[PDB]
This record gives C-alpha cells, structure tokens and sequence, in this order.
C-alpha cells in the first residue's frame, strides 16, 4: 500500500501570511506516459465531508479562491495558500489515486493567529425544569476569546469546587478567529439548596485580573 | 503502473 | 446539484450489523462509482470499497473486504454499505462519496454528509433539555445570551438547530462532555439581540437518533 505522511501536523499563522503544508508518499505516482501525479488535495471542516481543493496535485477545482495553489511531484508534494485567511482553517488532507487502495495522509490542521480577545462571561442558573426533574447544572460561558488556553474555577459560598464539573472548548471559528468554551458545574438538587453563592472565576490573557460571575440561589 | 482499476472514476487512458 | 444524502446516526451492540444508505441524485447514476470511506477518532481517512451504479461490480479493501458488502440498486439511484460482525472499534463516521470523477466531459467530487455509527455494549439513554433562559447575567452590551443544556445521553451524537436552522449566526454548539456515569451532555447556545427579546421567538431543535428523541424547546425570559 501506498503511505502518504504529511507535516506539519499543525500549523498556526497569522491572518494573511503564507501557510505550507506538504505531503510525501512512500512510491512514486508520477506516471511517465502522461506526466500526471496522481493525487488530490482535501479541506475538512468540523461537521463537513472533505471538500476536494486540488486534482493532478496542481488542477484547482472550480471555484477554489487563487490564494490555493498545488505543486510539487512525484513523491514530495506542497499545498500553499498564500495569504492565510479566517475561513482557511481546517484540516487539510493528501489522497493518491495512483494504485489501490485508495490512501490519504494523516492530515494537516491549520489554524489561525489572531490579536487578544477577551472573553465575555455569563452564567446561567438551574432552570426550574431540571430542579423540578430532581438535579441541578449551573452553566458558565466563556464567550469569543483567543488565545484558546483559559482557565475556569468554580466556587460555591466561596469554596473552591473540585471534581464535579465538565467544559469543552469550539473549534476556532471560521470568522473572527476566537474559541468559546462551555463550563458546567453538575450538583444534585439537594447539595444545591445547600447553599447560596454559586460563581465561576475566568482567568485569560486578555483580562489583567480574574473575572467573576455569580448568582444567589 | 497507475492501477486503472484504483478509482473507476478517474478516466483510465486521460 | 450531484448530491449524496445518507441515512441517520446508527448505535449496535457488538456482534451485530449495520447497513448504511448513500441516496444519489443529480447525475446519470449508472455512469460512476460510488465510494465508501471510514473516518475512525484521530484516525486518517480509510477507504473500504467502491461499487458501480451501473454493472454493479465492486471492489473492497482487503482490510474490510471480510466484513463490509456493498450493493446497489439503480431504480432507487441508492448504494448502500453494511458491516457485519461489529465491534466497538468500528465505532466512526462512514461517507460515501463520488471520489475524483475526472472525465473528458465531467470533473467533481461529491460527499455524502456522514452516518455516525456507534457500537457499545452500553445502554442507549435519551437527553433531557433544559431551556438556559436570558437574564441580566447573560444580557450585556446590547446582546443577549440563551441557550439549551441537553444533559444525560448515550452514544453520540445530539444535533442541535436554533429555529429550524434559520439562526446560525452567533449559535456556538459545544462539544460534548463525559460525566461520571459514562453519558454525555453538551450544551448550544446563542447570541442574539436584547431589543427584539419581546418581538422573537427561539427555539432549539434537538435530534438524538439513536433514542429516537426530536425536542423542540422554547427559550424565553
């Protein structure tokens, strides 16, 4: 089988700078007869099939914006887009057609470099219809933020809460460059009638002290 | 040396 | 438009089989060949086998060739996939796809969306959804912030719209989470203006397959 290893396996670049990503393939796929490398270049966003950027390694499919362009032969091969933009971020996949099976590289993820953006915190108490369905989740949303590292605590009357919460983080999104994050504290019903101050602490980049939300049961 | 038979959606004699 | 669409999120237990449909449209179904591709976690792109809508010949990955079956049938312009023997480490989004059509007269690439297919031994559990109402704490700025916590679930995936998919902008649908129990919850919110809160009506519209669940839960003040 033929093997295709692409590096970087990440990359972050400022808005409108140059973005190289390339791909090696473990046999030659040049055929002679007709000069044709027979590979393909794919775009994958979160949610989405791979979206087919590149035939013979350097055709563009119709509508792919100039920016992109394919090169390379033979076994070494290079995707350039020369003038990264919000929208470009995604992983980037290599595929041979030249024997079977099929193969595509292990992907290349792109990623964005952007100016400090605070984010903005909210939090959303237990609504009555989970406290009436007998739990109770309390939310914290970190909101439009960049760099993506972000530090959440939760604190009930002032204690510092461990163990008994989940957050995740987006993907980066694909207009303005920014992360949100989702933190959300899972107490029972009776631990939260407990008690009354119910807060989540942010501490990012963008903030020069750390920011607390909070609410009274 | 292209296996024809890889992908018979990309024309075999292109 | 060439356009594949594939049946819903599937969930098996091991041991089981699963069979996808890839329905096509938009193009003279006997002239190409319809691929399958398997996208496991952090795992690359995997090709399992291709057919041809018209003589319906085929040809399989000799990874996959043990258990996968392809088949066709023209009258319904469909091609379908199924996995026999399943286990958990099947668990992975499966395309079809009309890979790299390069011919004299035509030239495209075309996806199905995806089927998420999980196999677990762990039983299937349908989500609560809970409103997460705007309020001053979530109301700044001139915009506010509502949202939909849909809590305790299993396999994935949950799919979340805002008014049936007619308000996108400023929705983020978090990742999902484990808890403790093994289930899952995540959570999908959105931001909208604080002027129209008393004129706009937000609802958030949560599909669970494999539970069977559709919800439609209003969020309001």
């Amino acid at each position: 089988d033929i093997v295709m290893t692409q590096s970087p396996d990440s990359l972050a670049v400022s808005l409108g700078e140059r973005a190289t990503i390339n791909c090696k393939s473990s046999q030659n796929i040049l055929y002679s007869s007709n000069n044709k490398n027979y590979l393909a270049w794919y775009q994958q966003k979160p949610g989405q099939p791979p979206k087919l950027l590149f035939y013979w390694a350097s055709t563009r499919e119709s509508g792919v914006p100039d920016r992109f362009s394919g090169s390379g032969s033979g076994t070494d091969f290079t995707l350039t887009i020369s003038s990264l933009q919000a929208e470009d971020v995604a992983v980037y996949y290599c595929h041979q057609y030249y024997s079977s099976p099929l193969t595509f590289g292990g992907g290349t993820k792109v990623e964005i470099k952007r100016t400090v953006a605070a984010p903005s915190v909210f939090i959303f108490p237990p609504s009555d219809e989970q406290l009436k369905s007998g739990t109770a989740s309390v939310v914290c949303l970190l909101n439009n933020f960049y760099p993506r590292e972000a530090k959440v605590q939760w604190k009930v009357d002032n204690a510092l809460q461990s163990g008994n919460s989940q957050e995740s983080v987006t993907e980066q999104d694909s207009k303005d460059s920014t992360y949100s994050l989702s933190s959300t504290l899972t107490l029972s019903k009776a631990d939260y009638e407990k008690h009354k101050v119910y807060a989540c602490e942010v501490t990012h980049q963008g903030l020069s002290s750390p920011v607390t939300k909070s609410f009274n049961r | 040396n292209p296996d024809p038979n890889a992908n018979p959606n990309v024309d075999p004699n292109a | 438009q060439v356009h594949l669409v594939q049946s819903g999120a599937e969930v098996k237990k091991p041991g089981a089989s699963v069979k996808v449909s890839c329905k096509a449209s938009g193009y003279t179904f006997t002239s190409y060949a319809i691929h399958w591709v398997r996208q496991a976690p952090g795992q690359r792109l995997e090709w399992m086998g291709w057919i041809k809508g018209g003589n319906g010949n085929t040809r399989y990955s000799q990874k996959f060739q043990d258990r996968v079956t392809i088949t066709r049938d023209t009258s319904a312009s469909t091609a379908y996939m199924e996995l026999s023997s399943l286990r958990s480490e099947d668990t992975a989004v499966y395309y079809c796809a009309l890979l790299t059509v390069i011919t004299p007269d035509d030239r495209f690439d075309i996806w199905g969306q995806g089927t998420m297919v999980t196999v677990s031994s762990a039983s299937t559990k349908g989500p609560s959804v809970f409103p997460l109402a705007p309020s001053s704490k979530s109301t700044s700025g001139g915009t506010a912030a509502l949202g939909c916590l849909v809590k305790d679930y299993f396999p994935e995936p949950v799919t979340v719209s805002w008014n049936s998919g007619a308000l996108t902008s400023g929705v983020h649908t978090f990742p999902a989470v484990l808890q403790s129990s093994g289930l899952y919850s995540l959570s999908s919110v959105v931001t909208v203006p604080s002027s129209s809160l008393g004129t706009q009506t937000y609802i958030c519209n949560v599909n669970h397959k494999p539970s069977n669940t559709k919800v439609d839960k209003k969020v309001e003040p």
